[PDB]
RNA sequence: CUUACCUGGCCUUGACAUACUAGAAACUUUUCAGAGAUGGAUUGGUGCCUUCGGGAACCUAGAUACAGGUGCUGCAUGGCUGUCGUCAGCUCGUGUCGUGAGAUGUUGGGUUAAGUCCCGCAACGAGCGCAACCCUUUUCCUUACUUGCCAGCAUUUCGGAUGGGAACUUUAAGGAUACUGCCAGUGACAAACUGGAGGAAGGCGGGGACGACGUCAAGUCAUCAUGGCCCUUACGGCCAGGGCUACACACGUGCUACAAUGGUCGGUACAAAGGGUUGCUACACAGCGAUGUGAUGCUAAUCUCAAAAAGCCGAUCGUAGUCCGGAUUGGAGUCUGCAACUCGACUCCAUGAAGUCGGAAUCGCUAGUAAUCGCGGAUCAGAAUGCCGCGGUGAAUACGUUCCCG
């Protein structure tokens, strides 16, 4: 039983699109099957900030964070692809996990 | 109130204090600026002064006070009428 | 009267961060402290090198600093000793490994920084201030901007009553949300007190989308 | 509205007798969105009144609806044929509020039946108006 | 802030530091079952002899530039009079203005 | 045997139609032991009523979310929908009768100083 | 604690910065006096780099320039914000007229939500505003098939539970579509306006963000910065206790009610959004209960908060200050916390106030709106009827501009 299975977090869906669609090309590259990229529901959080320095309850800035998430299996690869994968270059502002 | 599982609270400093008394048999006024400690059976018969912001104001224990925090007999507020 | 901060409304729009990484929540705070800590640095630390942006990167583990200067040669310095100071130094306050990379603006009158703290020095230089804004804006619309508006607020000439001059030259749409507009804020500190510049600078639309710009 | 000109919003026609009155009276008595409890009331008021004296309850309502409508109002002026059963179902509706009797289906059938025979608060207010119009 | 509340407050976080071990050690005693009710009647004792500046209950959150007390944000460690600019000069990552 | 799917108020229904003698079906249970309240039950047999071959299908309906209203109607929805991929014929009587249209209205978001969508917070001159 | 205020106890180059001089690694245990701040003893350790002469970290000791100030001036200022007001306007160059301040352009007939668009004209041309580009919702398509899904087949402990399937719902990236496009009138046979078909949607489909030149010496020196003034054995700094929670009264904003379209008891359905490792907790046992103990899964489309409530069915109460209402008070407890007296939340027993729809007057709202029902979050050890969000059920009325306000 192997089967890679790759997580990726960010603040941008953009960036991790890209990686993600880098990602499978990659792994096809070295021939293993790939499933995904399956998206997963994104969070989203929200603030409200007071923009008046002293008094004045009714004006305020309202901010949100999006965390965006897709997940990757990778199944029967072969010897290359894992450390094809494990040489891939890490792009900023996207987070990787891999488990085996 | 205070959980039953973990007994009264006591400050140390004023424990010791009191214990000196009841082992001894002086009369002087113990002075203390614990109004959070509880009053004990072994508190009974004593004086004890008690802060209430500005001065320390004399207390007597009896039987009944038992079971009650020092600060509710030493009031901080004044007030006389509008 | 109060108008929105031209680059907070299209961030995410046309314009990007100048921070990107990733953290977790019990990470962000600690990781935003230091990044604030590194731009005070070195804002002190280059104040007379012409720095205007700075853009922080976390890959992993490490940081990448990049510097868009207009005097490259005296941030890097005669041997290149000083990038090597400059990453001790901020290696040193973030923590973690760090290293810097250079950019060169090519032409510093199309940009925002640039162009206030040149007004700016020339005010506590006590030049009369209607001359320098004159000045800036002429500069900047020969060196091919699509417009400009510059305005200085405060104690002018020493006058005991403050207020509020300002000038402007081509187009500044404010409110059309895909324009490229440029953005900066500063201080001269004079005898009399305060004064405050502010400079837009519109050097024509992004078309395209952040598609286009590839956030 | 001083600018142009609304339409009246579309009820739909009752689900049990296919009546648009009917629902019309419904939404009359409803409050805070019961629909439900407003169709209880509603059919608990017609079963009375249908046991009471044997008629169909569509036909009576429309009949008992004519009897109660106003031909005036509030300087005379006339009235719409909408604002007619819009007071006509509001009077009818107000005077079981103020009826004996304890629960709102029997007070809501008491006015409808005793309003057939011509006695009624409903009727009464009518009959004020008309005095009032003919006065002046 | 004052500087004399900026000092204290790292004075607290000290002493908190300070004491941790020894005070997770003493209510660890006080819920073991085991042990005699004079052992953990001693160990209620001692906590209570501990310094009142190691109890995590007496420190504030402040803001990590200017020392408010008010209006605090875990998420980004600045009250709101800074986490406004910084944000909208465009230096948290992630952040935008929210409509929906 | 055909197939559609119907939405009202975060609701969402997915009913099979074919060939039958009436057997109506909703999350493995009866349409009177599902819904309780009565206009529901017209709201839901309506557009067989229409067509008058209430007798000539059987219908197996899932829904889900929202609430007892939203769900009648996007059982609604989905019932035309399915009748009208069955035939296409159908398609202008049920236009007519208005069955087909989507209803589009949703709640509004809570705006800041309102206390709701629309009302205001009561106000004072002095 | 916060805390800036009061009472009392203390310190003086200072709790914090730099420069000068000397000595010690820095640090660490235990104990006594005291309310604590502080003071006095008692231990262990004595480290790193080093052209090793020492240096770095850190502390202590001395000296003066200084530090420090939530002290004053928002009428000296920067930055930031409210308001007219999402109101439709506001300006410039070159010409021409006038001794001149000034004027023209920007005016006049239609039309629009709009200085939006068409026509005429000593004016000819531009800029900021209006609209549009941005987010979200409504229909369809492609990519994607797990932790989400179950139409067809198979097993089944009848639980998508299992083998499987990629259909459907959903998740979330990218696209398509709506443009007066077509038909009938209207207008000047201009702009534009009124009806109809198709279509998920028809004339700006709904909501959000975006705030023009300027006004109010509007607000903020207590977020921060900063000119000037002022204190510096005290207007600076440390501590314990108290106060910010007082109470003859007056006002603003809310919550719960005054009941039968209801109260109580039993049975039984249907959401969305959001939070969770110092955290959320399945399940079992104990307790009337708040909770306690053991234990299991979860760094989360996987496990959990979690019971949606109003709703439906059956019973009872029969208009009473009540089986309405739930204030106040006596007694007994649980939890957070070093500590709930002043001054926390919650649980159980008992008590059962005013209140029977509210004077002159005054406020919100035009549709998934008002009304009503529950659910979540930030702040946070604990402490929401406030604030910011989420869905469920779901109305009535608009003849019109005469009057009130702008
Ligand atoms: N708590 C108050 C503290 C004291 C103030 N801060 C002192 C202050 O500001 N003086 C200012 C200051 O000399 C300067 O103004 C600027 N800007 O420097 C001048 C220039 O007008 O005006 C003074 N003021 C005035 N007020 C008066 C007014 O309105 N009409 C009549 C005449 O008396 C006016 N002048």
């Amino acid at each position: 039983n192997q089967r890679i299975r790759i997580r990726l977090k960010s603040f941008d869906h953009r960036l991790i699109d890209q990686s993600a669609q880098e990602i499978v090309e990659t792994a096809k590259r070295t021939g293993a099957q790939v499933c995904g990229p399956i998206p997963m529901p994104t969070r989203i959080e929200r603030f409200n900030v007071l923009t008046s320095p002293h008094v004045n309850k009714d004006a305020r800035d309202q901010y949100e964070i999006r965390t965006y998430k897709r997940l990757i299996d990778i199944v029967q690869p072969t010897d290359k692809t894992v450390d094809a994968l494990m040489k891939l270059d890490l792009a900023a502002g996207v987070d990787v996990q891999i488990a085996l | 109130p205070r959980s039953l599982k973990k007994g009264p609270f006591v400050d140390a400093h004023l424990f010791a204090k009191v214990e000196a008394a009841v082992a001894s048999n002086s009369r002087k006024p113990i002075k203390t600026w614990s109004r959070r400690s509880m009053i004990l059976p072994d508190f009974v018969g004593l004086t004890i002064s008690v802060h209430n912001g500005r001065n320390h104001v004399p207390v007597i224990v009896t039987e009944h006070m038992v079971g009650h925090k020092l600060g509710e007999f030493a009031p901080t507020r004044t007030y006389r009428g509008h | 009267g109060q108008k929105v901060h031209p680059i907070g409304i299209r961030l995410g729009v046309v314009k990007r961060h100048n921070a990107n990484w990733y953290a977790n929540p019990k990470q962000y705070a600690e990781y935003l402290l230091k990044d604030l800590q590194v731009r005070e640095f070195l804002t002190k630390k280059l104040k007379n090198a012409m720095v205007s942006n700075i853009l922080i990167e976390r890959p992993s583990g490490a940081a990448k600093v990049t510097i868009s200067t207009a005097r490259p040669g005296i941030v890097i310095g005669k041997k290149g000793e000083d990038i090597e100071k400059l990453q001790r130094e901020l290696t040193n306050i973030m923590g973690v490994p760090a290293q810097v990379s250079i950019n060169e603006i090519d032409r510093p009158d199309l940009d925002a920084r640039l162009v206030a703290e040149a007004i700016a020095s020339q005010l506590e230089k006590r030049v009369m201030f209607r001359r320098a804004m004159k000045r800036a804006v002429q500069n900047t619309m020969r060196a091919g901007a699509k417009g400009i508006k510059v305005e200085v607020s405060g104690r002018l000439g020493g006058a005991e009553i403050a207020r509020t001059e300002w000038y402007r030259e081509g187009r500044v749409p404010l409110h059309t949300l895909r324009a490229d507009i440029d953005y900066a804020t500063m201080r001269a500190e004079t005898t009399y007190g305060t004064i405050g510049v502010k400079v837009w600078i519109f050097r024509g639309e992004i078309l395209g989308g952040m598609k286009q710009v590839m956030n | 509205p001083r600018r142009r000109v609304v339409a009246a919003r579309e009820i739909l026609p009752d689900p049990k007798f296919s009546s648009q009155t009917i629902a019309k009276f419904m939404n009359h008595v409803m409050q805070d969105g019961k629909k439900s409890i407003a169709e209880s009331i509603v059919y608990g008021a017609l079963e009375r009144v249908q046991e009471k004296n044997k008629v169909d309850p569509v036909e009576f309502f429309e009949t008992t609806l004519e009897k109660v409508r106003p031909m005036v109002e509030v300087v005379p002026m006339e009235v719409r044929p909408s604002r007619r059963t819009a007071l006509a179902m509001r009077w009818l509706v107000d005077a079981a509020a103020k009826r004996s009797e304890k629960t709102m289906a029997l007070r809501l059938a008491g006015e409808l039946l005793d309003a057939a025979e011509g006695k009624g608060a409903a009727i009464k207010k009518r009959e004020d108006v008309h005095r009032m119009a003919e006065a002046n | 802030a004052k500087k004399g509340m900026i000092n204290r407050e790292l004075k607290r976080e000290k002493t908190v530091a300070k004491y941790a071990a020894k005070r997770a050690e003493l209510k660890a005693t006080i819920a073991n079952v085991n042990a005699s009710d004079e052992e953990r009647f001693e160990a209620m004792l001692k906590l209570q002899a501990l310094p009142r500046n190691a109890s995590p209950v007496r420190l504030r959150n402040r803001c990590g530039l200017t020392g408010r007390p008010h209006g605090y944000f875990r998420k980004f460690g600045l009250s709101r009079n800074k986490l406004r600019d910084t944000v909208m000069q465009g230096d948290v990552p992630g952040v935008v203005k929210a409509s929906w | 045997t055909n197939y559609g799917t119907g939405r009202r108020k975060t609701a969402t229904a997915r009913v099979f139609l074919s060939a039958g003698t009436g057997k109506l079906v909703i999350n493995n249970r009866t349409l009177e032991q599902y819904f309780g309240r009565e206009t529901a039950r017209m709201v839901v047999r309506q557009p067989l009523e229409l067509l008058e071959a209430t007798e000539k299908y059987d219908l197996y309906i899932t829904v889900k979310g929202g609430g007892i209203g939203g769900q009648a109607g996007a059982i609604r929805h989905g019932i035309t929908r399915a009748l009208i991929a069955a035939d296409e014929t159908l398609k202008p009587v049920l236009r007519q009768a208005g069955f087909v249209t989507r209803d589009a209205r949703e709640v509004e978001r809570k705006k800041l100083g309102l206390r709701k969508a629309r009302k205001r917070p009561q106000f004072s001159k002095r």
